[PDB]
RNA sequence: GAUGUCGGCUCAUCACAUCCUGGGGCUGAAGUAGGUCCCAAGGGUAUGGCUGUUCGCCAUUUAAAGUGGUACGCGAGCUGG
RNA sequence: GGUUCUCCCCGAAAGCUAUUUAGGUAGCGCCUCGUGAAUUCAUCUCCGGGGGUAGAGCACUGUUUCGGCAAGGGGGUCAUCCCGACUUACCAACCCGAUGCAAACUGCGAAUACCGGAGAAUGUUAUCACGGGAGACACACGGCGGGUGCUAACGUCCGUCGUGAAGAGGGAAACAACCCAGACCGCCAGCUAAGGUCCCAAAGUCAUGGUUAAGUGGGAAACGAUGUGGGAAGGCCCAGACAGCCAGGAUGUUGGCUUAGAAGCAGCCAUCAUUUAAAGAAAGCGUAAUAGCUCACUGGUCGAGUCGGCCUGCGCGGAAGAU
């Protein structure tokens, strides 16, 4: 993971979800894409 | 995703397959013995040309049974045998270093007819041209 | 919407109990295996679960199907009871329950606190197989949760604790 | 970076915008950039724009650049005052204003010019919008 | 294709247009033939929708207003400063 | 709406095939596995019966456009469909070669020469004998169907209502 | 009608965009070891030279050798080349 | 530097022009007491009169780019030295048409402002002569607009204007320079403005409808995504969707070459052909790579939404400092 800003999706499997005030990237595809905020 | 995929495809050179790093891991990981696959392989290849990639298939299901086919030689090495050549062009269509007659066609159509999917003799011939036109050879009538 | 639109018709001799927003489900073969709606207005009717908006909320569909999914999966819970057979992959941790408290190994000298929820029990036929038991499916994949919280299956050499849906896609070792 | 061949005198007027543009439409490609608001462009922008719209479309049509950097504009050095004469000239500015556009492409398929326009705005100082010609 | 009605300007000048624009109304005007320009207000959200397809501009348009029918197409269009929303269009009669 | 005229087309071609066969045979796999149903294929133009395989829709809406006999309560379910309008024996003959690498109980029912033919039935039918005795079992076939059958389905209905 | 300045000590204090241990993700990280890496104000954070001297340049300590402000902290404390 | 009691009537300027001149002094505009004496001086209505700015535009001037082009440039070229020349395959102008731009450009040009007449209204002179008394030149936070500066700055200047300067009170977490308004004094009277309406602290936890879940609200931009909801028009669309879960994920064929193996996914050449209700010689991932996967698309299980565009509400991180 880098913290970054703004969100894409790196895999078919990126879900990506809003859990509280930050947008995290949870992922099935590979750990590899965790990005920390959006 | 649940990760499943039915029908999985390997892909190795005709004389390779007795060392394990050409047949990869996965032979092993679905359950199907590489010794046992290795000794029925061997049985086809005396007339395989070296370095030319033979089909091998494995089915994984979602409940983990597996079930595994090997086949009878490709087309494409009766094809390259019937008109004597070792390997192909290396370009499609516009490089010809042969040709091969409808005739002979029809009789690798029949061969391979197991695997084969067509719904006429002719049918399965008409998905062959095209293998004939990538490896260089012209198919005359 | 497609989730929030399906009519459930739960079975016979279940016992769905709503307390308005409070929704409890009851049949043989367990206890306790209960949902609670807090953005959405949840009806029974008969046994065909009916679902509408909720007083001081302006969302919609968004969380009709999670109550939809939420009420069906606790009727799946008290009748068969969710899946149980849980085991893990890797040398000297092992995942052996003892009570309350689950014994593995971070090679660490405090006790590492992995401990059961109020909501289920265990038994272990081997020191790496466990049958967690109880009826809420919650609670079964909440306690699978802590135990693999910090072995969780690794994405290059895969070894940690195996339930559910799983991260690891694989790559192999670097040739030698 | 587009640029004047000549400009009648090398000091001119900053300028500024009343808050309208009336060439609003796409009329000399079938589709472009517009500027949304307002704000100013070094002739850096032009440039770098330019560049993001070959990289991806490379030799594939023609741009068609409806922007124009008609005014210099000077700075004053740090080692100098107010009221002690106007600066060196330091770059070229187009001036642009609610609804100007930009950068146009007609020949590249519209989608290869779609995608070109959205990179080419992220080298822009405000947020801009495609427009498509269209019919009438 | 589409088949629209439209209103006689019950109110004309930039305030006026302003407060079509607030009511989300907006103004028009159909020109040719032998005959005079007939100005009309339309609704601002019912055509928006419409010339997202290519029929509004290629297909000719049954537009009646105070019991008139006369057959109409679409000309160029005069968009707001930095909104892609319609200030005004042209119509010629076909 | 239909985004094609494929769907609605596919319906007519399978119809008028469905309702002229002479055999055929309604089976179940619902992604029949591609190995089993090129083998069948191969197998296909040796006997000269032809197999389709074949969406619950296209069947559903088949049955409403078109009356079907003694196939149309096999039309339930996913469906493979092999058919004969000519050589009747070798029809049946296909779904014992295509038991041979598959499960044979998979057949839901059959027709023959008219007659309904059930899941046991159709595995007797499908031994195809030698010349003189398959115009012989192709006579008993149609004798059946004529004259048995009259008085055998009136008394199928009353083993249902018989309750234990 | 300026409370009178640099340097160095004493004695500090507060902001964290943390020098470091500490819990955790990725890794082109197998493990050891590292890169990448989020949390985090709690706590510890050296000395001698030359020069007026911070800085410079050097030698050395320590697991480690930090960032920012304070009428560029502090002569109604001390001290100017 | 400092200037000692008070009342009342009236009440500036900080621009112009010179200076051995810029915190000075003078003339002038402006302020007032006096005698003189014209409604002079003002608005809007209508009559008479004039304009070249804003905006806008590209014929013109310096140009702008695409195309057309006299021409100019680049590059290949001919034998009999030499002079000369058959010979464009290509770039981009003045112009030309269309498109951008400006102050030293203008084919085009408002609103408002102005004057002197004719009409309504009101203003205890706004304006006018001359005698006496000056003061300001060291004006500022802001509206319209421009120069200048980074369309920074509690920045700086002018044409034009308010307020304060030279006016109390109301409103920012008191407040005349900002917004409202014009403090003669007295009234435990009412109303209303800008500003406010749970408590702090004077009034709406408003009545009807939309939407967020961030303390956004109530701190700003780039940027971005499958964060989230509403709406009409439209393709798919109960004849089966969306495509989950299962099952298919294909035939030649997981192609030829290359190679360790070389899959579509190391690389290149393939850029195609086959039955099918159906499965691309593949959109995205991964020991770099042998491997493995998601993935559309097909059909069950089974029976309804779903996506591209646009109008519209609401979010996100980006938004880290001496106490």
């Amino acid at each position: 993971m880098k913290v970054r800003a703004s969100v894409k999706k790196l895999c078919r499997n990126c879900k990506i979800v809003k859990r509280d005030g930050v947008i995290r990237v949870i992922c099935s595809a590979e750990p590899k894409h965790k990005q920390r905020q959006g | 995703a649940k990760k499943v995929q039915a029908y999985v495809k390997l892909q190795v050179a005709a004389g390779m397959a007795n060392p394990s790093p050409p047949v990869g891991p996965a032979l092993g990981q679905q359950g199907v013995n590489i010794m046992e696959f290795c000794k029925a392989f061997n049985a086809k290849t005396d007339s395989i040309e070296k370095g030319l990639p033979i089909p091998v298939v494995i089915t994984v299901y979602a409940d983990r049974s597996f079930t595994f086919v090997t086949k009878t030689p490709p087309a494409a090495v009766l094809l390259k045998k019937a008109a004597g050549i070792k390997s192909g062009s290396g370009k499609p269509n516009k490089d010809k270093v042969g040709k091969i007659s409808r005739a002979q066609l029809q009789e690798i159509a029949q061969t391979k007819a197991a695997d084969m999917t067509g719904a006429d003799i002719e049918a399965m011939t008409r998905s062959i041209e095209g293998t004939a036109r990538s490896m260089g050879l012209v198919v005359e009538d | 919407s497609r989730v929030a639109k399906a009519p459930v018709v739960v079975p016979a001799g279940v016992d769905v109990k709503i307390n308005g927003q409070v929704i409890t489900i009851k049949g043989k073969n367990g206890e306790l295996t209960r949902t609670l709606n807090d953005a959405v207005e949840v009806k029974h009717a008969d046994n065909t679960l009916t679902f509408g908006p909720r007083d001081g909320y302006a969302d919609g569909w968004a969380q009709a199907g999670t109550a939809r999914a939420l009420l069906n999966s606790m009727v799946i819970g008290v009748t068969e009871g969710f899946t149980k057979k849980l085991q893990l992959v890797g040398v000297g941790y092992r995942a052996a329950v003892k009570g309350n408290v689950i014994n593995l190994s971070l090679g660490f000298s405090h006790p590492v606190d992995h401990q059961l929820p109020a909501g289920i029990t265990a038994e272990c036929p081997t020191q790496t197989e466990i049958v967690l038991k109880g009826a809420d499916k919650q609670v079964i994949g909440q306690v699978a949760a802590d135990l693999r919280a910090y072995r969780r299956p690794e994405p290059y050499k895969g070894k940690g604790v195996r339930y559910a849906d799983e991260v690891v896609r694989t790559k192999e070792a670097k040739k030698k | 970076m587009l640029q004047p061949k000549r400009t009648k005198f090398r000091k001119m007027h900053k300028g500024r915008n009343r808050g309208l543009a009336q060439g609003t439409d796409v009329s000399f490609g079938s589709f472009g950039l517009k500027a949304v608001g307002r704000g100013r462009l070094t002739a850096r922008q032009i440039e770098a724009a330019r560049r993001a719209m070959t990289r991806a479309v490379k030799r594939q049509g023609k741009i068609w650049i409806r922007v124009f950097p008609d005014k210099p504009i000077t700075e004053k050095p740090l080692a100098v005052r107010m009221g002690k004469g106007k600066g060196n000239v330091e770059y070229w500015v187009a001036l642009i204003q609610p609804g100007k556009v930009l950068y146009e492409m007609d020949g590249v398929p519209e989608e290869l010019a779609r995608e070109a326009f959205k990179l080419a705005a992220a080298k822009l100082p405000i947020k801009t919008t495609f427009v498509t010609k269209t019919v009438m | 294709m589409f088949t629209i009605n439209a209103e006689v300007r019950k109110e004309q000048g930039k305030g006026a247009s302003r407060r079509l624009r607030a009511a989300n109304k907006f103004p028009a005007i159909i020109y040719g033939g032998k005959e005079a320009p007939l100005a009309i207000e339309l609704d601002h959200d019912k055509v928006m929708n419409m010339q997202a397809k290519a029929e509004f501009y290629s297909e000719v348009l049954t537009i009646v207003v105070d019991g008139k029918e006369i057959k109409v197409k679409a000309q160029d269009v005069q968009r707001h400063p930095y909104k892609p929303k319609l200030q005004h269009i042209d119509f010629v009669r076909a | 709406a239909l985004n094609l005229q494929d769907k609605q087309a596919i319906v007519a071609e399978v119809s008028e095939v469905a309702k002229g066969a002479l055999s055929a045979v309604v089976a179940d796999s619902r992604g029949v596995t591609v190995d089993k149903m090129t083998e069948l294929r191969k197998a296909g133009r040796e006997a000269g019966v032809y197999m389709r395989v074949v969406r619950n829709t296209l069947l559903r809406r088949a049955v409403e456009g078109t009356p079907f006999e003694c196939l149309k309560d096999a039309f339930v379910g996913p469906t493979l469909i092999a058919y004969s309008m000519e050589h009747p024996g070798a029809a049946a003959r296909l779904f014992k070669e295509f038991a041979k690498a598959n499960a044979k109980f998979e057949v839901k029912a059959a027709a023959f020469e008219g007659e309904l033919i059930p899941a046991s039935q159709i595995d007797r039918l499908a031994t195809l004998p030698t010349y003189e005795e398959a115009i012989a079992r192709l006579m008993a076939t149609m004798k059946e169907a004529s004259a048995g059958k009259l008085v055998r389905t009136l008394a199928a209905v009353r083993d249902a209502k018989e309750a234990a």
